[PDB]
DNA sequence: GCTTTATTGAGGCTTAAGCAGTGGGTTCCAGGTACTAG
DNA sequence: CTAGTACCTCTTAAGCCTCAATAAAGC
């Protein structure tokens, strides 16, 4: 668990955009459930925006 | 003609305003749910009825606008094929898109599409199409129409086999 | 309200003392006994008004997904707000909306007849 | 009510009766006549009684009672 | 005719056949609260005599099993007390024809 | 213009069509039909993401429909046909105290509805208080000519280490992660049951 | 409806209420197991009124049900009818008292006459009790 | 009464989409489904359980 | 030494030949149809086939819910491109 | 550079996407466009037409046509006779 | 008065059913192993 | 030595058995 989810999510997004982390990884933050999910497994469908 | 399109747009705007007022009344728990039917189902039925009435009015306006010289109107009057719904969707309004006998459900978390915020019950976000095939459909309207078409195709594909088995 | 032993970290069963005519919470595992603060034993809440406003956090207003609104806040008169629906999902739940103000993080119901603190 | 036995080495010769009212599990073999009794709970099953009997037999054999 | 209030124990059910010559029919109080025959759906049922049954079979040239069957426990059969091998004529009102006359034989 | 992306086998060009499957390592909670005694079932298809992949479908079911007066939760541990209460699993893992089990299952003690719904579960699981007893009870089902007290406690511990939630870990150094994941699964199941 | 009564809406709604299946679950907002040390004195200061009208031996356990006034008005249910139904179903096993409808807050107190089985009794009294109507009936809707 | 109700339901379902079928066909269908003592469903457990020709 | 190389080559060839994706030839639950002969009637057909997706759910049944495309398909699966008939709603094109 | 980001199905549940680059940010012939009620639009689509597949994209004005007709066209396009390769 | 009965029914598991017709393209001639004839 | 030859490898409708109460007959 993490106490500052916003800062961690912002750092992860910045790293992914910069290219340090593979863009294919999917990071989702749900405030209602207060849950952070990271997915790196293959077979995941993604599109560019 | 221009006046007919203006009248259709005015009717659609009036229907949207009525739907918005009904939604606001429901939010303030000022709407009395129908006996037996739950509040959500009653609100959905009222919205669907209002949208259908608006679409029918737009279709009637388009039909009266069209003259006997019109080819589509002449063919419809001939009875060969077509109907009021066809003319209304081609010239006036496609209308509400129904899936499983109800509007487009929130496939995402309280969102029909990612382009709409959570808790968006406006007609445009609930499968309603306010643009006829002549003018075109927005991407959300196109996706809703595609969902309706897929539902219809699946229904036909299952019901043909069911009817064949019943006939056997 | 349900509590524990506070010593062994275990649940407490209810029992009746007719000599003292009182409801006492005690666990058969140990000898610990306590007097119930309030006469609450069982509750089911077939229809519950709580749990509809859940998940609210300090940075709730910063979520792009939540739809904005320009309603004036009762206290700070801040137009900016984020509005959502009942968290609980049911076929009979009312469509009453809840508005949260970024400035003060105060949750208020959209209903005007009655004012709800949360 | 069928289980293996160790005294006679005969399969399906064991029957277990669980009295939840008295909370007593009784295991009896129809060949060698061995009878065993144990304490059981409402969630108990005949396998539990068999395991308890086997553990008791092992303890008796080891002589570490 | 014997009418009960709540239910009938199986002992009475098995005792009823103890008297062949005398026929005893059991009916429920709730069942008889409203007359079934007065319903619009149920057509008019008329009992037929043995001679009438024989004449019908001779004219139509039918056997016992060829006629339509009706359940022994059918509410109409209990109302009329139809016995085994007994033919009842049903007169019904239809849109295609003014009236239609069918027959049903208890199984 | 040819884009390739196929295999030439015996001259014939063969293309492999993408196969859709339910994502693993995720808890999915589904309701059950009224005739069935079960009310809500939460299933997870745990599988290794690195190698030696094997399907581990772990399902936890809430027995008793609405108003059944029996709100019990049982998890179908792999290779164990008879569903075991979650309390015994928690005891085997190492969380013996009831308060710790409730805290793991329910994070916010303020919500009393979850505690009320779980009360029958702890009431029925109160019989077990020792890790060895829990492991023995888990090993009772699926007997394969073994002695529960002799080289079966280790077997049950190994099953709980590997068979139970293999994806989260495969080592006995830290077995609390399995307990926390089970608590999260039970929390999701209870939230779905309560309709929140 | 009958031709004579088919022209009256009040009679139609009366028949609808008579045949409509009514259960405590629909009306009961909540039910709780409170503790009443003595019949004369109640833990809740506001609850005393329920026994006050009684003034103008029993087990030390209390079961308090809070209902919905709006549901009562919509379904025409009355406290007296439900009390009579409960008494008929339970002759003397449990003593039940209900507040007057005029009161702003309406509650029902049930207590077992001379705890483990109390939950089962409450569940049976809630689920397996019908105030009025016919079994296997969900809802009745009138139409013209 | 059961046969009449079955016929009325068949007519209602047929006319739901506006299609019209002659009354004689529905009458024959309900008669065959009710020719026996009770109601013979159109399934392998109904008319197929009768004493008709084995090959049929 | 004495490694039977054919055990792997022949197995892969069989898997890519009949489409039977199974541990062994004798297996009857291999879930055939994984590999399909590439269609070259036209370039568009080949492109669509190369980017095709299949659903393991049996083509039989009458459950419309899985066949219908969920709102999540937006931007991932073509709303219109799909076969008509038994396979409708199961075979998807990205 | 972070100009374009990959988004999966799960992440789309926690983002708002604009239809066009400059429509949602700031002669009754043009199709009615939904008003930009929101003001965040953390992401946006490069172009909506890209949602269509290989066969669907071939269809001219798919929106102007009914969805079942678009599906039929997509199915039929695989059977069209034409040059599949230059060799 | 207590004990043992036939009856009643109620659900679990099971074995069944699953539009019609038509056109075409791919792949199987099965794996290894021992025993024995030229 | 080398190569033949055979050989072991998703939604209901009825049937039946298995369950928990119940009124009468034994005694
Ligand atoms: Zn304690
Ligand atoms: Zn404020
Ligand atoms: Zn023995």
């Amino acid at each position: 668990v993490h106490r500052n989810p916003a800062r961690l999510m912002e750092t992860l997004r910045t790293l992914r955009r910069k290219g340090d982390i593979n863009p294919e990884v999917s990071m989702i933050r749900d405030i209602r459930e207060k849950e952070l999910k990271i997915f790196t497994d293959a077979g995941r469908v993604y599109r560019p925006l | 003609d221009g006046p007919t399109m203006r009248e259709i747009t005015e009717t659609i705007a009036e229907a949207k305003k009525k739907v918005l007022d009904v939604t606001k009344e429901a939010q303030a728990n000022l709407l009395t749910a129908k006996h037996g039917m739950t509040l959500r189902e009653s609100f959905e039925d009222n919205v669907v009825r209002f949208l259908n009435e608006a679409r029918d009015k737009a279709g009637r306006l388009a039909e009266v606008n069209l003259k006997d010289l019109n080819n589509v109107k002449q063919m419809v009057m001939a009875g060969s094929k077509g109907s009021f719904i066809n003319i209304a969707q081609m010239s006036a309004c496609v209308g509400q898109q129904s899936v499983e006998g109800k509007r487009i459900a929130f496939g995402f978390v309280d969102r029909t599409l990612p382009h709409f915020s959570k808790d968006d019950y406006s007609p445009e976000s609930k499968g309603f199409v306010e643009n006829s095939y002549l003018r075109g459909l927005t991407p959300q309207e196109f996706f809703f129409h595609a969902m309706g078409g897929r539902e219809g195709l699946i229904d036909t594909a299952v019901k043909t086999a069911e009817t064949g088995y019943i006939q056997r | 309200t349900f509590r524990f032993c506070r010593d062994c970290n275990n649940m407490l069963y209810p029992r009746e003392d007719k000599e003292n005519n009182r409801l006492l919470f005690e666990c058969r595992t140990c000898s610990y006994v306590e007097e119930a603060g309030s006469p609450l034993v069982y509750r089911h809440e077939l229809i519950t008004n709580i749990g509809e406003t859940a998940g609210v956090v300090q940075d709730i207003g910063s979520d792009p997904t939540l739809p904005r609104s320009d309603r004036e806040c009762p206290k700070c008169h801040s137009r900016e707000n984020v509005f959502f629906q009942s968290q609980q999902r049911r076929k009979d739940t009312s469509m009453v909306l809840f508005f949260v103000c970024l400035s003060c993080s105060h949750i208020f119901t959209s209903d005007q007849k009655n004012k709800r603190t949360q | 009510t069928k289980f293996n036995c160790l005294f006679c080495n005969h399969e399906k010769s064991v029957s277990c009766t669980l009295d939840k009212k008295n909370s007593i599990g009784t295991l009896s073999c129809k060949i060698c006549g061995q009878s065993f009794q144990t304490r059981i709970n409402s969630l108990s099953q005949p396998v539990d009684v068999y395991s308890d009997w086997f553990d008791a037999v092992e303890e008796v054999n080891s002589g570490r009672g | 005719i014997f009418v009960y209030q709540n239910n009938i124990t199986p002992s009475a059910m098995k005792l009823v056949p103890s008297i062949p010559p005398a026929t005893i029919e059991t009916f429920n109080e709730a069942a008889l609260v409203v007359n079934i025959t007065h319903h619009e759906l149920v057509p008019k049922h008329i009992r037929l005599s043995s001679d009438e049954k024989r004449e019908l079979l001779k004219r139509y040239r039918l056997k016992e099993s060829q006629l339509p069957r009706i359940q022994r426990a059918d509410p109409v059969a209990l109302y009329l007390g139809l016995k085994r091998g007994e033919v009842v004529k049903i007169i019904r009102k239809s849109e295609t024809s003014g009236r239609y006359a069918s027959y049903r034989i208890c199984m | 213009f040819d884009m390739g992306g196929y295999f030439i086998i015996n001259g014939s060009e063969k293309v492999l069509i993408a196969q859709e499957r339910s994502a693993g390592n995720i808890v999915q909670v589904f309701k059950k039909a009224a005739p069935s005694p079960i009310s809500h079932v939460a299933e997870i298809r745990s599988a290794l993401e690195k190698g030696s992949r094997f399907i581990s479908t772990l399902q936890v079911k809430l027995y008793g429909r609405e108003g059944s007066s029996a709100r019990t939760i049982k998890a179908t541990l792999p290779y164990i046909k008879q569903d075991i209460p979650i309390v015994i699993i928690f005891r085997a893992l190492g969380i013996i105290p009831d308060g710790e089990i409730l805290e793991h299952i329910c994070y916010d003690v303020n919500d009393w509805q979850m505690l009320e719904m779980l009360k029958p579960c702890v009431e029925d699981g109160f019989v077990i208080q020792d890790r060895e007893t829990a492991l023995d009870f888990i090993g009772r089902r699926g007997t394969a000519l073994g002695i529960k007290k002799e080289k079966r406690i280790q077997y049950a511990k190994d099953i709980l280490q590997k068979e139970f939630l293999p994806h989260i870990t495969q080592l006995e150094g830290f077995e609390s992660r399995k307990a926390f994941f089970l608590g999260y699964m039970i929390n999701r199941l209870l939230l779905c049951a309560l309709d929140r | 409806l009958e031709p004579g009564h088919a022209a009256d809406q009040e009679q139609a709604k009366l028949i609808r209420s008579a045949i409509e299946h009514t259960t405590l679950k629909s009306v009961t907002i909540a039910s709780e197991i409170y503790y009443d040390p003595d019949p004369r004195s109640t833990v809740i200061p506001e609850d005393e009124e329920i026994i006050q009208l009684h003034f103008s031996q029993q087990s030390p356990w209390l079961l308090r049900l809070e209902l919905d006034r709006a549901a009562m008005n919509d379904k025409d249910l009355t406290m007296g009818q439900v009390g009579e139904r409960i008494k008929q179903t339970f002759k003397n096993d449990l003593f039940v008292i209900w507040s007057e409808d005029n009161d702003e807050k309406l509650i029902i107190r049930c207590r077992v006459v001379r705890d483990h089985m109390l939950k089962k009794i409450e569940n049976t009294m809630l689920e397996n009790i019908t105030l009025r109507g016919v079994e296997n009936i969900e809802r009745v809707v009138m139409m013209k | 009464a059961g046969r009449a109700a079955l016929y009325k339901e068949v007519y209602n379902v047929i006319a739901s989409d506006g299609s019209y079928v002659n009354y004689r066909h529905m009458a024959l269908l309900v008669d065959v489904m009710t020719t026996q003592g009770g109601l013979t469903s159109v399934t392998r457990h109904g008319f197929n359980r009768s004493n008709t020709g084995a090959l049929m | 030494l004495a490694i039977n190389a054919k055990t792997i080559t022949s197995g892969l060839k069989y898997a890519l030949a009949t489409g039977n994706w199974g541990e062994q030839k004798k297996a009857m639950s291999s879930r055939a149809g994984v590999s399909q002969v590439l269609n070259r009637y036209t370039y568009s057909s080949t492109l669509s086939h190369l980017r095709r997706t299949n659903t393991p759910i049996g083509r039989d049944g009458k459950l419309a819910k899985p066949r219908q495309l969920h709102n999540t398909h937006w931007g991932l699966v073509c709303p219109a491109e799909t076969p008509e008939g038994q396979a409708c709603g199961l075979v998807k094109n990205l | 550079e972070g100009l374009v980001e990959y988004i999966d199905a799960e992440e789309e549940e926690s983002i708002l996407i604009a239809m066009q680059p400059e429509d949602l940010e700031p002669d009754p012939a043009k199709r009615i466009r939904v008003s930009h009620h929101a003001t965040t639009f953390t992401h946006c689509e490069i172009h909506p037409s890209m949602i269509l597949g290989v066969a669907a994209s071939i269809i001219p004005f798919p929106d102007h046509n009914q969805s079942p007709r678009n599906t039929y066209q997509s199915a039929m396009g695989k059977q069209a006779m034409g040059v599949f390769l230059t060799n």
